[PDB]
RNA sequence: CUGCCGAAGUUUCCCUCAGGAUAGCAGAAACUCAGAUCAGUUUUAUGAGUAUGUAAAAUGAGAGUUUCUAGUGGGCCAUUUUUGGUAAGCAGAACUGGCGAUGCGGGAUGAACCGAACGUGAGGUUAAGGUGCCGGAAUGUACGCUC
């Protein structure tokens, strides 16, 4: 396969409160809920299943159980951000929320140049 | 000619009722794009309308309008309550009500 | 949610026993009154002390000492059966004691569709050491190198306009 | 104060459609097993004192006035002091020339006529 | 209210 | 005889209170009466309505009265106000004339008043001063004249109650 | 007298006519501070986490 | 100028009374709320165990009609003054309370209440039964009426007699209607009619039944 | 169906079902 | 025509008979005490061998009467006891409620099951039971069993 239940593997949360956020599997406590923690403060060191994450393409080396300390540090060691965001998977999902947030007067100033954009129609004979 | 529709699209589904007893005082209307009760406070208060043709022309204008507000949110899925001046007949069911921004609050 | 409770009780002083002995159970209640009541039904029917007799002397709810910590736990109970008695152990993985509690009492209602009435908890115990863990399904858990493809992914805005990818 | 009607419907007289011999007036039903009695789920519904308008808007046509029937000049004249509450009702049989001089008198006090298009 | 000894008498473990 | 004096009715008036976001100065969209889905500069905050306009030479919506509850307050850049004094526009200075009657209609009526007749020529004088003192401003925020220009309009997907106006 | 009821928990009026005492109430006090004294028995703790 | 002029001061001076009764009754609540922490904690530091206080006063709430309930049954709703479905009522919490509640300990449901609630009902729910009329506490001088011979003279006093379980708990009740209580908001358990113990919501429920008044109330 | 019987037991097996339960109740109890 | 009050099925015995009685109930008129004057209730004490009674604390209520006078005097259902009992049901009593006079919500539908005791409406909230569609309401969340 491509996504497996790693010691050490990111998964993005797509439920709870913490929705969007990047994590990381410290631990398997069993068949259906792992422990996560990630070095972003906002975001606290818990159990949670595995409706509410899904598997990323990333594998870090991590020793089973690391407080969150070693956890934070081979995170910003081995480069784990900016390495997620190296994907067009993030990309798209950053892409979307920003276009999330535009406002009237944004969307019009997106309707302007895309039209521009649009109008070049440029190709070989 | 896309620089129009200042309303929502929605829908008529039933009576406010329970199996075996309806109550036209209430209208449960299911607004296009809300699919829950967080997202149906937004409409909450809005001036909702059923738009209907008729056979006799009055103002020399071919279209006859009922006018109504949404009142409360009717369950999970995102459906809420209407009350309009005249009870909706019963053959509107299924019909497309329009849901106008205002009152506004945005 | 289920919360553990130690209730501490004793019979009223009279001049039979002017210092009647401290009896101390944790006991695992979704609320406060349910453990004192629990309580008194776990004394009556094991020690013989009536309910008017008595009263509850200390009652705390006691919080998980370590709730990150992966832990494994055995549980002893004595289930009420068809003919009133048998006795069982299940092994749980997780990391509260409510937790194993919790999920001892759903895998009670379902392999042998049980109540909260016909169960009763002996001994709920930290198991640490690696070769006590009896199980065979924990025992292949606790294995270093776990992974395991997502079991079971299954993943209003009805009538979705691409065949779902329903995978990776 | 607007004028306020419980019910319009008046109490049609259980199967006073199906017979013509028995009558669209209400009578109360007797009998014992009658599902109208009974007051079942859907069937007529029955006169009660809980459908009594309020006393202040009792015996008030849709504009606010009660009617008192005058058959002579002598009726209106009695109205003068009440063309606020009382509007005039023209008997069925008082002749034309009556009529139009009790119309006209009526007038000159101010008392609403209902029916002065006859 | 009152005060209820426990040194005297430490509470003891019951189980079923 | 009666006349049933009513009751002394403990009711006071206070100023209304408007949104947060309906500041003077900003761009609002107007979802009711003839200029609907129009973009408008909010010039003065009045007792009730908003003094709105917008600027004329731009899109042609005159200062008219808006109530408050067909306006979306947009977050789009403030256009400022300060230069433009806002006293002169009071309910009297909106109001209509007065009707002699109950009933009045007729096409002779109609080619009365117009926006020729019944204008008064102060108003433009009001109007084209507004215009001199606001199209500096937005002239200096770039898209903003072709902002007010255009019309607001709701799109296949468009979910109000997500749009962040 | 006494047309309509008023809750005073709503109506503040009605609560100053109840109340001559909701002028000055003071809900909130300090009577904990930056000086905390954790305070748990020892033994307290041994026969908690006890079993 | 005269003759009201004494009866405004003598108004002014009764209101400065219940003031300063009501400051010294709420003095009284947070003494014995902060003596319940402080003699907690120090049992707790020492290690000699603290014991509950019996209770003297609980709230009941009927929460099953009146069709189908045995003739004993009725017999205790009718001297309780329970006469109708989610309804409510106080009882001076004694052995004689508390052996006739188990007789409709499925009708009913009892419990621990505190200041909170006691105010809550008696400003919002209150009625005062006033010649044998169902008078709504809108004023001090109403209660003052009723109960001036007993020395509660607004309703903070009766909500301190209450709250406290004064001598004058008995010479309060028929001066008080029972609170005639709305369906709880939120619903009941799934399975009302069994007992609170078995996830029903019949009997008692001790520090949860403060939430269902809210409810209701 | 489906089935060589109906299984909606008509009311009069829900009638006596429940009665000759309590009959065999009855009879452990004597 | 509307409104108001509103039982009874078994009692009190009596009978030749059907019945009455008699109550009970519903009432109708006259007159005490602001009472321990009551209670389809609990509690305490007390004797006798949790219950028993008497007496007294709790609790709610204004509590008594003498007088005359309508209608009813069935049965069904279920619970608890319960002796004779047998393949097996079955029979016997005593008690309890519900039903007769009772509509409404739910159980697809139903004399008794689950909730709920009804003036005309508005709004809000629930009970029982439900939330795939018919059908108002989550093709909800979590853990298992079952092909």
């Amino acid at each position: 396969f491509k996504r497996y239940v790693e010691v050490g593997r990111v998964v993005l949360v797509t439920k709870g409160e913490y929705t969007g956020k990047l994590a990381v599997i410290v631990d398997i406590v069993d068949h259906k809920r792992a422990l996560i923690d990630s070095p972003c403060s906002e975001f606290p060191r818990q159990v949670i299943r595995y409706g509410s994450v899904v598997l990323t393409h990333i594998v870090m080396k991590l020793p089973r159980g690391a407080r969150s300390g070693i956890v934070a540090k081979k995170w910003k060691a081995q480069d784990v951000c900016n390495k997620w965001a190296s994907s067009a998977w993030a990309k798209k999902l950053e892409a979307k929320k920003v276009r999330s947030q535009l406002n009237d007067f944004d969307r019009f100033a997106v309707m302007r140049l895309k039209k521009q954009r649009r109008e070049q129609v440029n190709v070989a004979v | 000619a896309q620089g129009h529709r200042l309303y929502v699209k929605a829908k008529h589904l039933s009576f406010q009722r329970s199996k075996h007893v309806i109550h036209p005082g209430t209208s449960i209307v299911k607004i296009e794009g809300c699919d829950s009760k967080e997202e149906a406070q937004f409409y909450l208060g809005k001036r909702v309308c059923y738009v209907y043709k008729s056979s006799k022309a009055v103002r020399g204008s071919k279209i006859r309008v009922i006018w109504g507000t949404i009142a409360r949110p009717h369950g999970n899925s995102g459906a809420v309550r209407a009350r309009f001046v005249h009870n909706l007949p019963a053959k509107t069911f299924g019909s497309s009500l329009r849901v106008m921004l205002y009152p506004s609050n945005i | 949610a289920l919360k553990e409770y130690q209730v501490v009780g004793r019979k009223v002083p009279t001049e039979h026993e002017p210092v009647p002995k401290l009896f101390r159970m944790r006991l695992f209640a979704p609320n406060e009154s349910v453990a004192k009541s629990r309580y008194w039904y776990f004394l009556k029917m094991i020690n013989k002390v009536k309910k008017a007799t008595g009263e509850i002397v200390a009652i705390n709810e006691i919080s998980e000492p370590k709730p990150l910590k992966a832990k494994v736990f055995g549980i002893w109970i004595r289930y009420d059966s068809r003919s009133g008695t048998h006795n069982m152990y299940k092994e749980f993985r997780d990391t509260t004691r409510v937790g194993a509690v919790e999920a001892m009492y759903a895998d009670m209602a379902a392999r042998h569709r049980a109540r909260f009435r016909s169960i009763r908890i002996l001994k709920v115990v930290e198991v640490e050491k690696k070769e006590d863990v009896r199980r065979n399904y924990v025992k292949q858990l606790l294995n270093p190198h776990l992974k395991f493809p997502l079991p079971h992914r299954r993943t209003k805005k009805v009538f979705a306009p691409h065949r779902p990818s329903t995978f990776y | 104060v607007n004028i306020i009607k419980k019910r319009t419907k008046p109490f049609k007289r259980h199967q006073s459609d199906r017979f013509k011999r028995v009558g669209e007036s209400w009578r109360k039903p007797r009998g014992i097993d009658s599902c109208v009695r009974r007051r079942f789920r859907g069937t007529i519904s029955m006169p009660k004192i809980g459908y009594g308008n309020n006393k202040k808007t009792r015996y008030c046509m849709p504009n606010g006035l009660k009617a008192f029937l005058v058959r002579n000049v002598s009726d209106v004249e009695l109205l003068l002091m009440h063309n606020k509450t009382y509007a005039a009702e023209i008997a069925g049989n008082v002749s034309a020339r009556k009529r139009v001089e009790i119309v006209e008198k009526a007038r000159a006090l101010g008392v609403k006529v209902t029916n002065a298009g006859a | 209210a009152h005060f209820v000894s426990t040194e005297n008498n430490e509470p003891v473990t019951l189980h079923p | 005889y009666r006349e049933n004096v009513p009751k002394k009715a403990r009711k006071a008036v206070r100023p209304t209170k408007l949104r947060a976001s309906l500041a003077p100065g900003t761009v609002c969209i107007l979802l009711a009466g003839r200029f609907r889905g129009k973009r408008v500069v909010v010039l003065s905050q009045l007792e009730d309505t908003l003094v709105v306009t917008g600027p004329y030479k731009v899109n042609g919506v005159p200062i008219r009265r808006v109530n408050h509850r067909y306006v979306i307050a947009t977050s789009a850049p403030k256009i400022d106000v300060s230069g433009v004094s806002v006293e002169k526009f009071t309910k009297a200075y909106f109001a209509k004339q007065k009707r002699s009657g109950p009933v009045k209609k007729d096409e002779a009526f109609f080619a009365e008043n117009a926006p020729k007749n019944a204008l008064p020529a102060e108003r433009i004088a009001d109007q084209k001063a507004v215009d001199a003192k606001l199209l500096p401003a937005i002239k200096a925020i770039p898209n903003m004249k072709e902002y007010l220009a255009a019309s607001f309009a709701l799109s296949n997907g468009d979910r109000p109650h997500l749009m962040k106006f | 007298a006494h047309v309509q009821k008023k809750n005073p928990l709503k109506n503040k009026a009605v609560l100053s006519r109840l109340n001559p005492y909701a002028k000055a109430y003071k809900a909130n006090v300090k009577i904990n501070s930056e000086k905390t004294p954790k305070a748990a028995g020892e033994k307290f703790l041994s026969v908690l986490h006890e079993n | 100028v005269a003759a009201a002029a004494e009866k405004k001061s003598a108004r002014q001076k009764k209101r400065e009374l219940i003031a300063k009764r009501a400051e010294a009754y709420e003095a009284e609540y947070r003494a014995a709320e902060r003596e319940q922490i402080e003699l907690a904690r120090k049992a707790r530091a020492e290690g000699n165990y603290f014991v509950p206080h019996e209770p003297k006063l609980i709230f009941v709430v009927r929460i099953r009609g009146i069709n189908n309930i045995p003739p004993k049954a009725r017999k205790i709703m009718q001297l309780l003054r329970l006469l109708q479905i989610n309804n409510g009522i106080f009882v001076k919490f004694n052995k004689a309370i508390k052996e006739m509640l188990q007789v409709v300990e499925p009708y009913v449901t009892y419990g621990i209440p505190n200041h909170k609630t006691v105010r809550e009902l008696i400003y919002k729910r209150g009625f005062g039964k006033v010649n044998k009329q169902r008078i709504p506490l809108s004023d001090n001088a109403i209660i003052e009426a009723a109960l001036g011979k007993y020395s509660i003279l607004s309703v903070e006093d009766l909500i301190h007699e209450i709250y406290t379980v004064g001598p004058n708990f008995k010479q309060a009740a028929n001066f008080l209607w029972p609170f005639k209580l709305s369906s709880p908001l939120g619903g009941w358990r799934e399975r009302k009619f069994k007992h609170f113990i078995e996830g029903g919501d019949a009997g008692k429920r001790d520090e949860h039944i403060n939430g269902l008044v809210q409810k209701m109330l | 169906s489906l089935k060589k019987k109906s299984k909606r037991r008509t009311t009069r097996l829900r009638s006596r079902i429940e009665k000759k339960a309590a009959e065999s109740k009855r009879k452990q109890k004597r």
